[PDB]
């Protein structure tokens, strides 16, 4: 069946090759990532996405430095299936093209690509990424901050504290994940300055960042917010002097 | 007539009401749909403003007549046979450990236009739950949809589960279950079980300043032998 499929990946009909690409990533076998990798130059678009995406799915480092070059491709999807493919496979090789990949045109292909430099947890990432936090896209911005949070370096926490007062609700809520997931102090001031955001997500990820956190930092000022503090802010310290001791 | 109708690209628009928990709202979508890839790609805006549950939660309410079937099962499409006068969709969706969707909708042409129009209840939804507390990913997962024949009347029964990421690493579960019955009077096709393979992405538009969503969808049929 796996052969069926190898088998049709060479059909006349690009739609024979499609749904072949894409059975092929769901199957999981290894004898696949041959063939995969011819559709990868298939004049249909659509079958060189099915490719690409069957590519991330299978997990073979072999199809790194064509998934690479699929980051070339003139068909934004097919650019945005190899980012994701290469996330997903999470080979280091990756790092530098996807770096470049955060300038590409399209926003959801530097989106995309951003996604992956955090899913790959490489350090090399950190810088521009940190750039990636003031593109002109909130989409971008947010997924640059969830990537960083991920990654866990240091020097995204300042840039972080920043993106804590974007214009976009979303940027903000994943700026306060991400200072959660990193764990240095330095977030705890601006984290409770947060629960003051309008923005109720915005308020309840910068609650449990702080709870993530923990330590004295966060214990004193729940002291002091329990006493100077109201609404959900005042809420948020009674509840954790509660349970954290 | 059925078939013939989607031998090019067809365009598609998309209209649904939705109230679920008391939060009314509405969503509009256009874009176009070639069955012979059984791809689908549509843009959808939160017509109301704010959009109260996540957008992966209704991508299956808001057009199986796209799907790709493979010529030797041609004689199991339901869908594209019910065409030009169209059906009827119904579904009860339960999101495993929270609310329910139940929804209604009308698939058929206006005019040179194929346009999905769908009510959309639910409740019991917990309010800081995965749907209304906006916790899933907005991303979308690879399905098996199973299609029957309806054996009381001209229609199909269709089963599957929807498995939506939550951010946190879990995973949340949506069953469906789903009926379809013809509007009009032409027969239909009444097809041997068999299912279909799902696959798509959400995108957004960068000139968009509303809330919405962008979708590629690729579906083929499959599970008759040949």
């Amino acid at each position: 069946k796996v052969e069926m499929y190898i088998k049709n990946l060479q059909d006349d009909s690009p739609p024979v090759r499609v749904y072949a690409a894409f059975a092929l990533g769901k199957i999981g076998d290894e004898r696949a990532v041959e063939p995969l990798i011819k559709a990868l130059k298939d004049e249909d678009a659509s079958v060189r996405y099915a490719a690409a995406t069957a590519l991330g799915q299978i997990g073979d480092e072999r199809a790194v430095e064509p998934l690479i070059k699929a980051l070339k491709d003139e068909d934004g999807y097919v650019r945005t299936a190899a980012a994701e493919a290469l996330g997903q496979i999470g080979d280091e090789r990756a790092v530098e093209p996807l770096i470049k990949a955060l300038k590409d045109e399209d926003p959801w292909v530097r989106l995309t690509a951003a996604r992956a430099l955090g899913e790959i947890g490489d350090e090399r990432a950190v810088e521009p990424l940190i750039k990636a936090l003031k593109d002109e896209d909130p989409w971008v911005r947010l997924t640059a901050a969830r990537a960083l949070g991920q990654i866990g370096d240091e020097r995204a926490v300042e840039p972080l504290i920043k993106a804590l007062k974007d214009e976009d609700a979303s940027v903000r809520k994943a700026a306060a994940v991400a200072l959660g997931q990193i764990g240095d102090e330095r977030a705890v001031e601006p984290l409770i300055k947060a629960l003051k955001d309008e923005d109720e997500y915005v308020r309840q990820r910068a609650a449990s960042a702080l709870g993530k956190i923990g330590g004295e930092r966060v214990r004193a000022a729940m002291e002091k917010l329990a006493e100077p503090a109201p609404g959900f802010a005042r809420k948020v310290a009674v509840n954790y002097l509660e349970t954290h001791k | 007539k059925g078939e013939e109708l989607f031998t090019g690209v067809v365009p598609i628009l998309v209209e649904l009401d939705g109230d679920v928990n008391g939060h009314k709202f509405s969503v509009s979508g256009e874009g176009e749909g070639d069955a012979t890839y059984g791809k689908l790609t549509l843009k959808f805006i939160c017509t109301t403003g704010k959009l109260p549950v996540p957008w992966p939660t209704l991508v299956t309410t808001l057009v199986q007549c796209f799907s790709r079937y493979p010529d030797h099962m041609k004689q199991h499409d339901f869908f594209k046979s019910a065409m030009p006068e169209g059906y009827v969709q119904e579904r009860t969706i339960f999101f495993k450990d929270d609310g329910n969707y139940k929804t209604r909708a009308e698939v058929k042409f206006e005019g040179d236009t194929l346009v999905n129009r769908i009510e959309l209840k639910g409740i019991d939804f917990k309010e800081d739950g995965n749907i209304l507390g906006h916790k899933l990913e907005y991303n979308y997962n690879s399905h098996n949809v199973y299609i029957m024949a309806d054996k009381q009347k001209n229609g199909i029964k269709v089963n599957f589960k929807i498995r939506h990421n939550i951010e946190d690493g879990s995973v949340q579960l949506a069953d469906h279950y789903q009926q379809n019955t013809p509007i009009g009077d032409g027969p239909v096709l009444l097809p041997d079980n068999h299912y279909l393979s799902t696959q798509s992405a959400l995108s957004k538009d960068p000139n968009e300043k509303r809330d919405h969503m962008v979708l590629l969808e690729f579906v083929t049929a499959a599970g008759i032998t040949l």
